[PDB]
């Protein structure tokens, strides 16, 4: 499944 | 479970939750303290925190009724003030935009009682109820979570009654015109201060309040560089 | 317009006398004419820019623009026979058949034998 | 222009090769030259002797097909010392650093005495060259062992620029002379001496293989092989004359690579034919002329930017293939001849060599388009286009680069079918040396002719074609090939034309008494599919008619039929990826839904027609104030509703379309906000009354609106049209806008940020909403595929539980970016292409530091000018100055309609904003690791649901898929309109209210459209929640917690989670079923 752990510090950017 | 009162003075009031098939002795906990306020409408009230979802006065009438029966105390809740579960009524847009028709925390509400005898009667009962969780948790009361108001809230996609709607628009428009008319006469009535100062009001002004707000909202060009004897001398000084 | 349709609009208005007016004529001073002309030009520009050509025509049929002019210039000077006299189409954008078909609301042939 | 120049320098220095590795390779290949001198000579040998000579050796001669047989190999063979030289970019010192690596081209000129004047006939020279290379490789190997260098060199044959007729030896180094870190590979090119063969005999029109048909490819190989140093000398002169030659060369090389352009052969099928050499030669030609009057187009004083721009402009504007060709003299001003050779031609009269023979017509057209596009980007002044031009690779994914891709599995693939192989014949062998070249043209001509105007550009790629083979083998061996064909399968890549991609009928030549040549080829090409038909206008034309389908485009049917008829009856053409995307779009429950194309907007127009009928009724009724205008603002009026409108499908969330009703300006409007709103309702009461009396076929009812916070007196009139459509009317008043501003001014300083948000939602619904629908509707006609992709994108968001927080307009503004700003790609022309481009954008969008600003305009006014562009950029910088981390605002979407940039992207929680980017990145990574296929597309549209803290399962009492107008059904409205609620999904209202109550503690998400994403019956929906970090851990007890908590100590409380499920369940009543925590 299309899963990505939620990022709450905007670190994915 | 041994906890009865919080050291800041909030009394724990454990409530039994309903039974639902989705959820095969979970409890809901309320925290309460006496509210002291010189304001009359805030006098004789009980401060409450962590209200359940959609807790109206009818909910409090049931709970206080159960407490009255269990501890044979006489208590009558008058009303439940400052109950904004969703924060819809935090600001009064009517008051901000004008004074006509409107002269005017979160997850908490103020429970008003009919008289001082009812509030203290409830409190002595409420302290006794808080002790029960430590000793006999089974007899904790159960929040119903369904009332006539709850069903009305749940039925979102319900067309409004046109007959009810027509009447509401009529009364409000009738009241507004009376107030709008009264304001316009007041400004344009030759207002004279006690010291014989006549206020200035423009035509088409409708409210004295607007005059106050317009007030709150709200030589160099005529000077000559070369006219006086001292000026040309200054120009002569800079010329050389 | 918003469709890049360049067009020229002509408005015409006349002065009228009030209900209780006794003077024979209802001439307006040149200051009033310039003030009214400025208001009309603002309204015509506003309506065209905030609209497509199809929407612009939809406004012309009920003559809503004339009534809008009447209210705006009502405080300046009473007026009568306010109309959008004429509309010219100066320039057109690149033709788009897709837009044209939508405005009008493909077909297999029949065998010849 | 200065900013561009400084950027150019930064790019050049970044990719500049490190000079140390130049010494390292120079230290080696200088020693390599000494080895080549050590190789001894050889005597005259016939094929029998050389075959015995090589019979037992590890080396094998790489003879080019047709290999020499004893009968025709009567000529003898010999080896002599070559004239070693270094050529290529390295000779010109114009090379750059390439992580994949570069190549050093070493040329060995065969001595002239080895050749006869007639050795350019019947592969005579090529076979002599092959043994010369083999003899060198044999002796080079033993000498390599002698000097102990064999430990770290790997030697293998390869084809020069994927040219089968020119095998070469490739020296590579594996992990003092070890040049592995240099990332270089030395190529030994065995060329001929200059002018050994009369160049006139080697012209493209002439023939050199006896069987007469011309042999342009064969002629180019021998002739280009004999002209290598000469072009080095020509480029050497131009390098001296103009100081900016090398800088321009790297820019073209960088530009070419990003577009996937190389110097390799294209007749095989790969995109190429234009490389650094060709770009450099064309620039050299232009420096000495180039105009029709032989006037210089480029001046030696030009800078790097100007030299590049001129070459790009020349390619963009001048046609070199069909009508016109350019001639120059290497050894004389270049002149553009208007006559064309029907093939790319850059003729060199001095050498009689056409430099663009390796370029196909199809590849050249794509080159011209790419050159034209960048010239537009290069002239653009408002936006910086450096990164798009040079720093973006558009060749990574075929699907993003090409609208549609069909892979054809040819039959019997350890050799092609005898019937298929029989088609090759001997004549085409002379014209096209390899069957791969022949098959590439065969697919191209029929596919080009069949599709016709339906496509703009076509590319035929031979997947899995190899170009390097071991020394032990003579030709490249493919696993499916068995040394017969060097490819796994062929892939047809198309750039469709949206205007005419979905035409039902393929027009052809008009009827005539005597059947014309054009008519003949049409009927012969299409066979039984051909027909003569007559139309309303009265024309008689040969046309063939197809059938539209909602699952695949017409082009899928045309290519399948055309390829099977002409190529092979056993071919298998398949593009399932496009079919999956088409099926993911909801199928409306209308007549002939399956046969409808995805570009058909008939359903939307029918809703518009029903609106126009109601539009007339409202205007003609008499009210106290005249109706200024009625503006529809619903989704279906801009062709963006996920599921198309269906009559009487009132369970759909988007059934009721919003309409802004505005009356004439009056000074009697109430001055207080609630009075104004109640006055607005009083007008809607009268409209309902007169509508009910005069037009009884219309049904109407009143509903409350709470979208605007704190304005609780908004009442909207819902009209149920007899056609089966619902419309929601709301009154707009000029006094309303200024009343909100008054509230902001009179509000206390602490409350002002809250009131301005209320104004922000008002302008998003009443003022900005009208502008958004107007522009998006008008633009959508030019972008035909915009409507399907935005719908599917909204389907993608909903499955991942994001539409609840992403407002409708924000999705459209993000989804339109690939269309209005297609650079460096093209405009999407496929549903598959468009959707993936949106995902690609979100993946690489650094919204913390890059704004999104759009010119909502048709393809090349309302273009953002430089002043407006800078102003919006300033708004971004000011906002990020106060919000550097992006907590309050994440997405900055601005345009002419919304210059503020915060109108449609405010209020989205940071967890949701990162999730949108996080999902986009994983989607792209999934596509890279596993190519686009059925499984991957399913993973894209399946939600994980495991990352959320707790997950809630709901089921509606009745399935809503049928009442939502989705074909896996109501035909009239209920007699009592209260029965409408019985067939509605309230879970969208469930999450919205719970979010407000648990804003400070939880974030709840749900699927807005339960009919589309709720299984077969469309009755299952899910609520998913998230616990913020603060309240997950215990907290000290205070009044301002604003969270539902349970005590643990005297002054410690924790999230009373178990109570929270009860409140969710109690809200749900029967709908909720199960919980996962
Ligand atoms: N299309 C062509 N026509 C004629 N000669 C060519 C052509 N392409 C290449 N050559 C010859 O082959 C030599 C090497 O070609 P190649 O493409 O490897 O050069 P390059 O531009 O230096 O390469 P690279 O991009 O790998 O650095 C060129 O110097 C030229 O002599
Ligand atoms: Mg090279």
């Amino acid at each position: 499944s299309l899963s990505a752990g939620f990022d709450w510090t905007a670190s994915i950017l | 479970e041994d906890i009865s009162a919080m050291k800041n003075g909030f009394i724990v009031v454990p409530f039994k939750l309903p039974d639902h098939k989705a959820l095969p002795a979970s409890l809901h906990f309320m925290f309460a303290k006496r509210h002291q306020s010189s304001n009359s409408n805030e006098s004789d009230c009980l401060f409450l925190v962590n209200l359940p979802l959609l807790s109206n006065i009818e909910h409090m009438k049931k709970f206080v009724g159960q407490l009255c029966g269990k501890y044979d105390t006489v208590s009558h809740v008058e009303e439940l003030l400052y109950n904004d579960e969703f924060g819809l009524h935090e600001v009064d847009l009517s008051a901000l935009t004008s004074d006509l028709m409107s002269s005017t925390p979160r997850n908490t509400a103020l429970l008003k009682f009919v008289d001082a005898a009812s509030i203290n009667n409830c409190w002595n009962a409420l302290k006794k109820y808080s002790n029960l969780h430590a000793k006999h948790p089974n007899e904790l009361f159960e929040w119903t979570y369904t009332t006539p108001s709850f069903t009305t809230f749940v039925n979102f996609y319900k067309p409004l009654d046109i007959d009810y709607l027509k009447e509401d628009i009529h009364t409000h428009m009738a009241i507004f015109e009376q107030r709008e008319a009264q304001a316009q006469e007041d400004v344009q009535s030759s207002i004279v201060d006690e010291d014989g100062f006549t206020l200035v009001v423009g035509k088409n002004t409708k409210s004295l309040n607007s005059i106050r707000k317009k007030i709150l909202n709200k030589i160099d060009k005529k000077a000559k560089k070369d006219f006086y004897r001292f000026q040309v001398r200054e120009r002569k000084k800079q010329e050389i | 317009t918003s469709d890049d349709y360049v067009l020229r609009i002509f408005a015409i208005a006349f002065t009228r006398k009030q209900a209780n007016q006794v003077k024979r004529h209802s001439y307006a001073q040149s200051s009033h004419i310039r003030a009214i002309r400025k208001v009309i030009s603002e309204i015509l520009t506003k309506e065209v820019q905030g609209s497509t050509l199809a929407q612009l025509t939809s406004k012309l049929i009920p003559e809503v623009i004339n009534k809008e002019i009447e209210n705006a210039t009502k405080d300046i000077f009473p007026l009568q026979n306010i109309h959008v006299r004429k509309v010219k189409l100066l320039k057109q954008p690149k033709f788009d058949v897709g837009a044209l078909m939508a405005l009008h609301g493909e077909e297999k042939g029949k065998k010849v034998t | 222009s200065n900013i561009f120049k400084l950027q150019i320098d930064e790019l050049l220095e970044q990719v500049k090769l490190k000079q140390k590795h130049v010494l390292k390779v120079e230290k080696f290949l200088h020693k390599l030259y000494d080895i080549l001198q050590e190789i001894p000579d050889w005597e005259e040998k016939s094929l029998a002797e050389v075959d015995s000579f090589f019979k037992n050796k590890i080396v094998s001669v790489p003879f080019v097909d047709p290999k020499p047989i004893p009968q025709n190999t009567n000529y003898k063979f010999n080896y002599k010392k070559p004239d070693i030289s270094l050529i290529g970019s390295f000779a010109l010192k114009a090379g750059i650093y390439q992580p994949n690596g570069s190549s050093i081209d070493t040329l060995l000129t065969m001595p002239k005495e080895l050749f006869e004047k007639k050795d350019f006939l019947n592969f005579r020279c090529l076979h002599k060259r092959s043994v010369y290379l083999a003899y060198l490789t044999h002796h080079l190997l033993i000498l390599l062992k002698k000097d102990k260098l064999d430990s770290f060199l790997q030697l293998e044959y390869s084809y020069f620029d994927n040219d089968p007729l020119l095998p070469i030896l490739r020296i590579s180094c594996s992990k003092d002379y070890n040049f592995y870190k240099t990332r270089f590979s030395i190529n030994l090119l065995i060329g001929f001496p200059y002018k050994v063969f009369e160049p006139k005999k080697l012209l493209p029109n002439r023939n050199c293989i006896r069987i007469l048909p011309a042999t342009p490819l064969y002629n180019f190989s021998v002739l280009s092989s004999s002209t290598h140093e000469n072009y080095l000398k020509y480029l050497y002169k131009t390098k001296k004359q103009t100081e900016s030659f090398v800088e321009a060369t790297v820019l073209g090389r960088l530009w070419l690579q990003q577009r996937g352009f190389s110097s390799n052969m294209s007749h095989s099928g790969s995109l190429g034919g234009f490389g650094t050499f060709e770009f450099t030669i064309l620039m050299a030609a232009l420096l000495n002329g180039g105009g029709i009057n032989s006037n210089k187009i480029l001046l030696h004083g030009f800078s790097s930017y100007q030299l590049f721009k001129g070459v790009i402009k020349y390619l963009a504007t001048m046609d070199l293939c069909h009508d016109g060709h350019l001639q120059f003299h290497s050894n004389p001003a270049s002149k553009y001849i208007d006559e064309g050779f029907q093939t790319p031609t850059l003729f060199d009269k001095s050498t009689k060599v056409n430099i663009l023979t390796k370029m196909t017509v199809s590849s050249y057209q794509i080159l011209k388009e790419y050159a034209g596009e960048t010239l537009r980007m290069l002239n653009n002044v408002v936006q910086d286009q450096f990164s798009n031009i040079f720093l973006t690779n558009i060749s990574r994914f075929d699907n993003l680069k090409y609208d549609l891709c069909y892979d054809v599995q040819l039959p019997l693939g350890n050799n092609l079918e005898t019937s298929l192989a029989a088609t090759f014949g001997s004549m085409e062998r002379v014209k096209f040396i390899t069957l791969e070249n022949f098959l590439a043209h065969k697919i191209t001509n029929v596919a080009r002719y069949a599709l016709g105007d339906r496509i703009k550009y076509i590319q035929i790629e031979m997947v899995g074609q190899k170009s390097d083979f071991p020394i032990t083998k003579r030709k490249v061996y493919s696993n499916t090939g068995g040394n017969h064909f060097n490819f796994d399968f062929v892939r047809v890549k198309l750039i469709v034309n949206p205007s005419e991609c979905d035409k039902l009928v393929t027009k052809g030549p008009a009827h005539s008494e005597t059947m014309s040549t054009e008519a003949a080829v049409f009927k012969n090409f299409w066979g039984i599919k051909s027909s003569l038909r007559r139309f309303k206008d009265g024309s008689i034309t040969h046309c063939c008619v197809w059938s539209t389908s909602s699952s695949e485009p017409i082009i899928s049917s045309i290519v399948n039929f055309a390829l099977q008829k002409h190529v092979s009856k056993k071919a298998q053409i398949s593009n399932e990826t496009i079919k999956k995307f088409h099926n993911f779009l909801p199928l409306p429950n209308l007549p002939s839904s399956a046969k409808t194309s995805v570009l058909n907007l008939s359903s939307f127009f029918n809703l518009k027609k029903s609106f126009d009928d109601l539009y007339k009724i409202i205007f003609q009724m008499k009210l106290p104030l005249s109706v200024k205008s009625i503006l529809p603002v619903g989704s279906a009026f801009r062709y963006t509703s996920l599921c198309q409108p269906v009559p009487f499908a009132y369970s759909d969330p988007d059934f009721f379309q919003d309409v802004i009703l505005e009356f004439e300006t009056s000074p009697k409007w109430p001055d207080e906000i609630t009075s104004l709103e109640k006055a607005k309702t009083a007008f809607l009461l009268k409209i309902q009354e007169e509508l009910s009396a005069n037009s009884s076929t219309y049904r109407s009812f009143f509903s409350r609106d709470e979208s605007i916070p704190y304005n609780l007196e908004i009442v909207t009139l819902n009209i149920l049209t007899p056609e089966g459509y619902g419309f929601k009317f709301r009154v707009l008043t000029e006094r309303d806008e200024i009343l909100y501003l008054r509230a902001i001014a009179n509000a206390r300083n602490e409350l002002k940020p809250e009131l301005e948000a209320t104004f922000l939602k008002f302008t998003a619904k009443y003022l900005a909403s009208v502008r958004h629908t107007r522009t998006l509707e008008n633009i959508s006609h030019s972008y035909q595929f915009y409507s399907p992709v935005v719908r599917l994108f909204k389907r993608w968001l909903d499955t991942h539980l994001l539409l609840g927080h992403i407002t409708d307009e924000l999705a459209e503004l993000i989804a339109i970016k690939p269309f209005v700003d297609p650079a460096p790609y093209f405009i999407p022309g496929s549903l598959e292409n468009g959707f993936l481009k949106v995902l690609k954008f979100i993946s690489q969008w650094n919204w913390k530091d890059d704004p999104l600003i759009l010119d909502l305009v048709k393809p090349e006014s309302e273009r953002l000018t430089l002043a407006q562009y800078k102003g919006i950029q300033m708004n971004f910088t000011n906002l990020r100055n106060s919000d550097p981390n992006g907590t309050h605002l994440q997405f900055f979407v601005a345009s002419k309609n919304d210059p503020s940039g915060i109108l449609y992207s405010s209020g989205i929680p940071l967890p949701i904003a990162t999730r949108l980017t996080a999902l986009a990145k994983v989607a792209v990574n999934l596509l890279q690791t596993h190519g686009l296929n059925q499984q991957t597309i399913n993973l894209l549209f399946t939600p994980g649901l495991k990352d959320y803290d707790f997950v809630v399962d709901l089921r509606t009492p009745i399935g809503l898929k049928s009442s939502c107008g989705i074909l896996s059904a109501p035909s009239n409205f209920p007699e009592n309109l209260n029965d409408l609620s019985e067939k509605m999904d309230p879970t969208y209202q469930l999450v919205k209210y719970l979010n407000l109550k648990y804003k400070n503690s939880l974030i709840l998400s749900s699927r807005k459209y339960i009919g589309v994403n709720g299984g077969e019956k469309g009755d299952k929906n899910v609520i998913t929640g998230l616990i913020k970090p603060l309240f997950k851990g215990a907290h000290k007890f205070r009044v301002n917690l604003d969270c539902n908590v349970k005590p643990v100590d005297d002054e410690n409380v924790i999230l009373n989670k178990e109570a929270i499920f009860h409140e969710i369940a109690a809200f749900g009543n029967d709908m909720v079923i199960n919980f996962e925590t």
